[PDB]
């Protein structure tokens, strides 16, 4: 089990770890989270009382190096920071772990959302999305615009998601256009599973992903990505039978995990309705169909 | 964005434009069957795709065969269509390509943008206008040509005839749409009026009669009263 040491907390703010969240009073003598589960990235996420407008937080892998939270002043932000010297660390950590002053991970045992929710997010594949190579950690927020979005400004600050652009001439293959555009399975199978992706472990992270930055940081591309990648299988006619089983699982965990006073926001009418009752999938999602009209009977 | 009211004179202006109607691309008669069952039975039809500048008609007739074998016939008709368009401004040399289609059924949008790919300057637009283009086979020598092909066919025409030696294009298209819904509230009537003269004739070459310009503003009001006459037999007013 690993530890995100923080040395200090001078501004108050609620402090995501994953799937949990804790408040920390201006000056509380909070000294970062133990017992992080190690095999999994983490995520940890900030929101400042005095103005919530910005959520941000640093995806991680504890796995890759030692990392530790230090809020700066002029930036105005808590900063992920990799310590290079391990005594240091290990004495910085054991210290503050005596003294009682960090928060543990609170893992129930019988409990896999975490490891559902990250299934197939890789910190290597996720820097492929967030570009910033002289770190270990990645920073997402909640303003953070996608590549798709500038095409439609900063490209350094980018999330580098797979474009997927339903009208584009990837999509459709000259003389097949009303096949292609009713039956995305070329798209799917050939242009982006065997050849942007490699094989669909990676198209689920990059889904998952999506996810998780939509949800955590309100990033609205993030959702964008995560409703087009969903509605790309929904609207194939040939999926993989383990592809559209394991789809229904990541589907149910995420809905099973969204908070219910964000779904007006994070879920799209459209796309739901579609791949739940019109799609060609539409009878292979039961898991899925089952928590959403139990849960959000309205959208649909 | 979508073309009406408010901007109806950017039809007349210099950029070249084509309305594309599939109103009448897939045509059946319902009957029915031995067993009592009902069935269609597919009639030849055709693209009315019409330069609103200069009267140019390209009738691509759709001939029956093009039905053979395929399913969902109604939203293959639109991606038919949409194929045929595309076809055609393919074929024209650059400068005669439109700059924008307006589709006068939004259902062809997608179809339409999906084929026309590899133009991404040509804007695919929608109309807020109902116009009465689906009355288009109510001109005899379009219904005789559409009805006599046995191969898939494409015709051209000036639906014009040779209005604009004498008025403008935006006068024309008047004449035209009131001419059109006139066929489409009463063909009968409408075919009546047009043809109650016997001295007043359609030259070999043209699609419409040739009435002097004071008998087109009898004619032209013939057709208001006959559009207003059905109004009334309609709503009872
Ligand atoms: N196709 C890509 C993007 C990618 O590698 N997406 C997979 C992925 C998996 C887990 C987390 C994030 C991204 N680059 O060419």
């Amino acid at each position: 089990m690993n530890t995100v040491p923080f040395t200090s907390a001078p501004i108050e703010v609620t402090i995501g770890i994953d799937q949990y969240s804790f408040n920390v009073k201006e000056n509380q003598p909070f000294h970062g989270i133990k017992d992080i589960p190690i095999g999994h990235v983490h995520v940890i996420h900030f929101q400042h009382a005095d103005n919530s407008s910005m959520r941000y937080g640093y995806w991680f892998d504890c796995r890759m190096g030692n990392f530790y939270i230090q809020y700066d002043p002029k930036d105005g932000l808590y900063k992920m920071m990799e310590e290079r010297d391990g005594a240091k660390f290990e004495n910085i950590v054991h210290n503050f772990k005596e003294r009682q002053m960090m928060v543990s991970y609170p893992k129930i045992d019988e409990d896999d959302t975490w490891y559902n929710l990250t299934e197939f997010v890789q910190m290597d594949k996720i820097r492929k999305i967030v570009r910033k190579d002289e770190n270990q950690f990645s920073y997402v927020d909640s303003s953070m615009t996608t590549v798709q979005e500038n095409e439609l400004s900063d490209p350094a600050h980018s999330l580098n998601y797979t474009v997927i652009n339903f009208k584009s001439r990837e999509a459709i293959r000259p003389g097949h256009e009303m096949e292609d555009f009713l039956d995305k399975s070329y798209y799917l199978n050939t242009v982006m599973l065997q050849g942007i992706f490699k094989n669909s472990s990676n198209y689920f992270g990059e889904l998952q992903f999506a996810f998780l930055n939509a949800m955590f940081f309100g990033n609205y591309g993030s959702s964008l990505q995560w409703h087009a990648m969903i509605e790309l299988i929904c609207s194939s006619a040939t999926v993989p039978k383990h592809m559209l089983d394991k789809l229904d699982e990541i589907l149910y965990y995420q809905i099973k995990t969204l908070p219910e006073q964000y779904s007006d926001i994070l879920l799209n009418e459209r796309v739901w309705n579609i791949c739940l009752y019109s799609s060609f999938q539409k009878n292979s999602l039961h898991n899925t169909e089952k928590i959403m009209e139990n849960k959000y009977p309205e959208l649909l | 964005g979508a073309m009406n009211s408010s901007n109806y004179a950017e039809l007349f202006n210099n950029d070249i434009k084509l309305f594309v109607d599939d109103t009448n691309v897939y045509r059946v008669t319902v009957h029915k069957t031995f067993e009592g069952n009902v069935a269609t039975k597919a009639i030849n039809g055709c693209i009315f795709t019409l330069n609103p500048k200069t009267g140019h008609l390209f009738l691509k007739i759709i001939h029956t065969s093009v039905w053979a074998g395929q399913k969902r016939l109604s939203q293959l008709a639109k991606w038919k269509t949409a194929e045929e368009v595309s076809a055609l401004v393919r074929s024209l040399p650059k400068e005669e390509q439109p700059k924008q289609i307006i589709v006068t059924r939004k259902a062809m949008l997608d179809p339409l943008e999906v084929h026309m790919l590899d133009f991404p300057n040509i804007a695919i637009r929608p109309t807020e206008l109902r116009l009465p283009f689906s009355a288009a086979m109510s001109i005899d020598k379009l219904s005789d040509v559409v009805m006599k092909a046995t191969e898939p066919q494409m015709v051209l025409f000036n639906i014009y005839d040779d209005w604009l030696d004498r008025i403008s294009s935006y006068t024309a298209f008047s004449r035209l749409t009131l001419l059109l819904r006139a066929l489409k509230t009463n063909e009968e009537s409408a075919k009546m009026i047009l043809l109650s003269d016997p001295t007043i004739t359609i030259k070999s070459y043209h699609l419409w009669p040739s009435f002097t310009d004071e008998q087109w503003i009898t004619i032209e009001s013939q057709m208001r009263d006959l559009i207003l006459t059905e109004y009334g037999r309609k709503y009872n007013v």
